[PDB]
């Protein structure tokens, strides 16, 4: 009950090298499942008004659900009834991307006017962030507008969710004695849980 | 998840219509209601595989517990047309019967969306809202006509004639929703098309005339029952959405509204979380002088007709 | 505005201790209160719906007193509040506990103070590709949260108008109030009480019973997607 | 910010403003570009007359070639500078205000 | 206004305002009234000299406007954009940006034909301030009112007047379609039958 | 239930190989002599907005088509693959003598030439 | 951009039918047909906003010109259930309307997707099969018979008891469309779920007589008209994407199987471009002794119901 004081990301795959598709599942199961048991055991119907926004655990696990769930679409190139959408883009972008590693793998108006007509009344560099700012503008339209795998991830988390819910909603006197041990016992260990799995 | 009441489902346009409304994926509960004939309909809505839940009420005695947590009350009860039977006594069936419905309404569910669609709409919605401020349960911004039928024949008869692709086209309709009224908004069509002056005349007339086109092609065998029902379920998804939070919901509908010196007239309207949140004001000007002229007549009719809405609406018990 | 801020910030239980708030300070255009976060807050290291809450309506206080008095010709005077307000409002759609928009990839990691931290404006924070759809849900929800504490604030602040005279006159009168003088002055004037927002959930340590669910998960997941269109 | 399009507005939001901001300067192109193949065809005799000046003396100055320009030269009809635009305008108005005056005073008196 | 002079050739005009401190609030008209004034240069060259007349300066002056008429879309919040305040770097996601411009363009609108109504109703005053400062080189406040106040004003057609929603309509999600609403029923994805009018299923 | 991350280092691999005949040596689908790459280049030529898309599909195409050759030659050795697999977990050395004995015994069949990934434009030598 | 051409769309479940048809993506142009009452019919549906078109033909003289380039030929037609009359006179009606359809059919157009929905179907798709064998156009591959709402009623019961989400729910049916014969396959359910065995009797009972319990609870005031209407256009929605090349398109139909020694049984099959490409072999077995005990008592009622409709068929002019 005592507050605590961060790449766990890292750690997971450099050990996992040819390890099965299987247990990426079971991971994002488990990094998923403490917003199952606080969403459970908070008492329904306040506005919302007694959440925990912007803590400590809560963001890493959001970032290593991502993440997991970047790593299964990115190498799906049976287990799932369906697969990512694949965008037509991804591809090409994959084969030039190789491409360029293997080969870095590899190694004001023009104030002064002119009295020849060759020459030009502005300087080359005059409307030059003008031209960077409309690219980077018309960047930024073409890139967030062809997102077509943000639908797959959510309904993916959401059945993960149902069945984290549907398998404590059972197990429930388990973590409800549970929590009673740790508000009566300020410390607690494994052997303790598997004492009070019963 | 929001819950819709049909107050007359058991009719010519209350069937397709309550079976469109069915297929939304926004209704979870839909209480049907007639003074009979409700029980059938429940059946056959019972046996779709949509999670929108169907439960029926018969008779008024049960009425009060139709309207129980209802969020739109759709209103289209009232008796097609029959064979010797003249407007005055038409108008008296339809007019009793959504004023019991409004008293009913008041009574049960003050701070619900009103849907009226029983002809004609336009002496008819103050006579809502007549009935309604009997009560001291008025709401102006929860109160609307539906004349979508209109801007959706408009739609269709442009996109038919000028060949324009019918998903973008889109005309903007101004009046009521009785013959000379409807005002089609043919210079202000997008997409931008010119449009010359016997193609605006004939478009025009066309509009106006749809419905009796409808009614003597049909050789007396009633109204429109799956046009009406396609612009009445247009609207209640549009109300369905305007409570659900989206920022865009803009219709064309008959409300009480102050842009010309009428109480009541149908033109753009944008509905909000409250019921409605703005009026298009810029409908009115940028008009021609066609447009001009068209709405100086349809004025005095409007007024004619608002007039004896309101006039029997607060008629002696 | 500043007897604005002051009602609002002393219609609340647990709202902040009010040091002292004063007129045109050192002879700037401007006023300023000076509100302290009890300690409370300060040793539980994280935020409460409940709390941003309470920011966002006693950040409205001003304006809306302003509003409310002088009518619909609404300055500029509480533009900050209106930045301030919307940042807070912005960190309730971010989180991931929110049952609309808690299972989407919002705002990624590039990859490497004050109570309410702002993840928004995090250096290594830039905001994730979103579709058309999905950033609608953003807009209506951060509307939907901001209309609600602007309501709170119009309906409290119509709820007592005497006490925000009262402390106007003290304003005026004083060109400068106190907590003090501002607790003592609506203790004989029985305002209407807000409830509660930031009272914890709490379990009973050794009360041997069954506490309850509803029984599910509040998350919805993300599928919002127009039909495809006709002549196909 | 010289251009008609709107009223300049050299930048905008969505792609197709964006898009058609590079339009403009390719359509001003192809009418100066249709404007000197107008005016390079009308001076047909001249452009032959200096250009065997230019092959045979390889220099010319001021003199001999604007003689060249006079004894063959097209017509050149100069557009009005801005004091003839701000003289018919200052007239068209102080006209139109005293025919305001009359419309005032005689239907008035 | 106090004083004026053309001895100077700047970017901006030579104008001379008489400062008054105290700008506690400023009002939606202030703010429109700003963005009028904002773009005189290009309007008044435009309609005397003609658009092929235009300077590289006068026409760098609707570009203040453009940032004046952002800058109330976005950082104040009385208009139809929402109640929320959006600095311009990055806090604008990609659903707001075609009402941003919408409503932009609806604000030029508005803007630009009131300045080519102001200036030629008051046209016989505007050349009689022009050939006062031909003359003299240095006019005055109080010549410029009374020449304000003296001079005949021709009536003019009035303005229409600005309107956020007009413009918001067809700037939303779906597009132009949404507007006209063709409905649809789809029973392709999963088991189930949908009869949708532009809501998402 | 059992998958594998073994062949996602070739798979890749293929993902280089298919551009460089669309990009670099213009061995294309319809084979055009458009080059946008070159062996000391750092990026690739203007390339379009739309034309990109086609050029996408032209590298899904061919990827699809050497997967499908593979998955078609290999499929009709299915058995001779579960013998090979069992002589290798069962004697955990094998050579090419026994391979062809594999191959041999139990009916591989080879691939004949010439071999193209496509037919539809393959021309012979003078 | 396919053409469908419905077979009685002035009927009860022609005009909901012919509604649903409309709105879908797939459709461009529909031919409305009845006796009577077809006029109005597309007059209403010719104002929707829709690019699908709509043309229609007044009896059996337009009828050669309405099976023109038609892909999918839909035959609503059949006179709902009225009072005093038996299933005799109703089954020589309805065989002879479909006679005369598909007999039009045959002499326009071979090769148009046939979809028999009027009642008994059990015994009027060997009809439709004989009279399109007797003029040597007979495809076997393109004659199906609309079973949808079994499956629909399935979904609906089972994701009612069992509280399951709605869309996921779909429930296998074999067997025949009247009464006994339906077969709902609860052990091969998606999602898995564990039933009990009173729920698998309650609900087998249930989706056998569930047309049964809405022609009780309409009050003798016709059958099932809007949950027929949406089996009728998700089949057709089905069949028009099967015609897209659509490689997954898998329907639960009664056509002519070789399942069992049954010349005709409703089964799931995959339909391709040309009609039936598969008929789906995993449903028939892996069946427990409840299903196989209910298979072989439906067997024989079948098998009666197919000898009556092809001996009624083959009868002397």
């Amino acid at each position: 009950i005592y507050m605590k004081k961060s790449y766990l990301y890292k750690w997971y795959f450099e050990l996992g090298t040819s390890m099965k598709k299987f247990t990426i599942l079971l991971y994002l199961l488990s990094c998923s499942a403490g917003s199952v048991a606080q969403d459970l055991w908070s008492l329904p119907v306040p506005d919302e008004k007694n959440r925990i926004t912007s803590y400590g655990f809560v963001e890493n696990d959001s970032d290593l659900v991502h993440g997991l769930l970047e790593v299964q679409g990115a190498l799906v190139g049976t287990l799932l009834f369906r697969s990512e959408p694949r965008d037509p883009l991804y591809m090409m972008q994959d084969g030039s991307c190789s491409i360029v590693d293997q080969r870095f793998l590899y190694e004001t108006s023009q104030t002064d006017p002119p009295t020849s007509i060759y020459k030009r009344w502005f300087i080359k560099n005059t409307q030059e962030k003008h031209f960077e700012l409309l690219i980077q503008r018309q960047r930024w339209l073409r890139t967030n507008s062809s997102l077509s795998n943000g639908f797959f991830r959510s309904n993916t988390r959401s059945e993960s969710y149902q069945y984290l819910s549907n398998l404590f909603i059972s197990n429930g006197t388990l973590l409800d004695r549970m929590t009673k041990t740790l508000l009566k016992k300020r410390w607690l260990f494994s052997d303790e849980m598997k004492i009070g799995f019963m | 998840s929001y819950k819709v009441a049909v107050l007359g489902a058991a009719g010519g346009i209350g069937q397709p219509l309550s079976l469109l409304i069915k297929m939304s994926p926004l209704v979870s509960t839909l209480h049907l209601y007639d003074i009979a004939n409700v029980k059938g309909v429940a059946a056959d809505l019972s046996h779709c595989n949509t999670p929108s839940q169907v439960r029926d009420f018969t008779g008024p005695s049960e009425l009060a517990d139709c309207l129980k947590d209802v969020n739109v009350v759709v209103i289209p009860a009232g008796v097609p047309r029959k064979p010797g039977m003249t407007r005055d006594d038409l108008f008296n069936i339809n007019a009793n019967i959504v004023k019991t419905l409004v008293e009913a309404v008041a009574e049960n569910c003050p701070n619900a969306f009103i849907h009226i669609i029983s002809n004609p709409v336009n002496s008819t919605v103050p006579i809502a809202a007549e009935v309604l401020k009997k009560k001291g349960v008025y709401d102006p911004k929860k109160l609307f006509g539906v004349t979508t039928l209109d801007v959706v024949r408009a739609n269709t008869f442009v996109s038919q004639k000028k060949n324009l692709k019918l998903i973008d086209v889109d005309v903007p309709v101004i009046g009521g929703h009785a013959g000379i009224t409807i005002l089609p908004l043919l210079s202000k069509t997008k997409p931008s098309v010119n449009f010359t002056d016997e193609e605006i005349q004939e478009l025009t007339v066309r509009i106006q005339n749809a419905g009796t086109e409808v009614v003597d092609a049909k050789a007396g065998a009633g109204s429109a029952t799956l046009s009406m029902a396609y612009a009445a379920a247009r609207f209640v998804e549009s109300s369905l959405r305007a409570l659900d939070g989206d920022g865009d919901v803009y219709e064309c509908s008959f409300v009480e509204s102050t842009l010309t010196d009428l109480p009541f007239f149908a033109s753009r309207v944008k509905i909000g979380k409250n019921g409605l949140e703005a009026v298009i004001e810029s409908d009115l000007q940028g008009l021609t002088e066609y447009e001009q002229k068209a709405l100086e007549a349809l004025k005095v009719e409007l007024k004619a007709s608002i007039d004896k809405g309101v006039a029997f609406a607060n008629k002696p018990a | 505005h500043e007897a604005g801020h002051i009602v609002l910030a002393h219609l609340f239980p647990r709202f902040d201790w009010h040091a002292f708030s004063q007129l045109l300070p050192g002879g700037k255009e401007t006023a300023v209160s000076v509100f302290y976060p009890r300690e409370d807050m300060v040793d539980q290291g994280y935020t409460t719906f409940g709390y941003m809450k309470m920011q966002m309506v006693v950040a409205h206080g001003g304006r809306c007193a302003e509003r409310v008095v002088f009518g619909d010709n609404v300055t500029d005077g509480g533009k900050d509040d209106l930045e301030k307000i919307t940042k807070i409002a912005r960190e309730m759609v971010i989180s991931p506990q929110s049952a609309r928009l808690g299972l989407t990839q919002l705002v990624k990691k590039i990859g490497m103070g004050e109570l309410i931290k702002y993840r928004w404006d995090h250096p290594h924070v830039m905001p994730a590709e979103m579709s058309v759809e999905v950033s609608e849900l953003f807009t209506r929800e951060l509307t939907r949260y901001i209309e609600e504490t602007e309501e709170l604030a119009m309906n409290a602040l119509r709820a007592n108008r005497h006490i925000l005279d009262l402390i106007t006159r003290e304003l005026l009168e004083k060109s400068r109030i106190t907590g003090l003088e501002v607790e003592e002055k609506m203790k004989d004037l029985s305002p209407l009480m807000f409830e509660d927002f930031v009272k914890p959930f709490q379990i009973n340590p050794d009360d041997e019973e069954l506490l309850p669910h509803k029984d599910r998960v509040s998350y919805q997941p993300v599928d919002l997607r127009a039909a495809p269109l006709h002549r196909s | 910010g010289l251009s008609d399009k709107h009223h300049g507005l050299n930048n905008f939001w969505v792609a197709d403003r964006i898009n058609d901001i590079d339009v403009e300067a390719l359509r001003i192109l192809n009418m100066c570009y249709e404007r000197a193949k107008e005016i390079l065809g009308r001076n047909r005799t001249l452009m032959d007359e200096v250009v065997e000046k230019l092959v045979q003396k390889k220099s010319l100055t001021k003199q001999e070639f604007f003689t060249l320009v006079e004894l063959y030269g097209s017509s050149k009809p100069m557009p009005p500078s801005i004091l003839e635009l701000r003289k018919i305008k200052r007239l068209e108005l102080e006209e139109m205000v005293l025919k305001l005056d009359m419309t005032t005073a005689r239907n008035s008196s | 206004i106090s004083e004026t002079d053309i001895n100077s050739i700047r970017s901006q005009p030579n104008m001379r305002y008489s400062e008054t401190s105290g700008r506690v609030f400023a009002r939606k008209s202030d703010y429109v009234n700003s963005i009028i004034r904002a773009c005189a240069p290009r309007v008044v060259e435009e309609e005397m000299f003609g658009i092929e007349n235009l300077c590289w300066i006068s026409a760098k002056s609707t570009l203040e406007a453009s940032q004046r008429a952002e800058f109330l879309i976005l950082q104040t919040g009385m208009t139809a954009f929402g109640k929320a305040y959006y600095r311009n770097q990055r806090d604008l996601v990609p659903n707001l940006v075609p009402k941003l411009e919408a409503l932009r363009d609806e604000y030029m609108r508005f803007a630009v034909e009131k300045c080519s109504s102001i200036l030629q109703e008051y046209q016989s005053a505007l050349e009689e301030i022009t050939d006062v400062l031909l003359e003299k080189g240095e006019i005055k406040a109080d010549e410029i009112w009374n020449i304000y106040n003296t001079a005949p004003r021709i009536p003019q057609k009035p303005v229409r007047p600005v309107d956020e929603y007009g413009a918001l309509i067809y700037a939303g999600r779906w597009g132009i379609h949404g507007v006209s609403l063709p409905g649809r029923v789809t029973f392709s994805p999963g088991n189930i039958g949908f009869a949708t009018f532009g809501a998402p299923r | 239930g059992d998958e594998n991350f073994l062949s996602s280092s070739e798979i890749t691999k293929a993902q280089e190989i298919a551009t460089r005949m669309v990009l670099q040596y213009g061995w294309g689908p319809d084979d055009s002599p458009a080059v946008y790459y070159a062996t000391n280049a750092v990026s690739a030529l203007s390339m379009g907005n739309n034309h990109e898309y086609e050029m996408a599909g032209k590298v899904e195409k061919i990827y699809d088509l050497a997967y499908e050759k593979a998955k078609g030659m290999l499929l009709k050795n299915r058995r001779v693959l579960e013998k090979i697999t069992e002589e290798l977990l069962e004697f955990e050395i094998l050579t090419h003598k026994d391979l062809e004995r594999i191959v041999h015994e139990n009916g591989g069949i080879r691939e004949k030439e010439p071999f193209f990934l496509s037919g539809t434009n393959y021309n012979e030598a003078l």
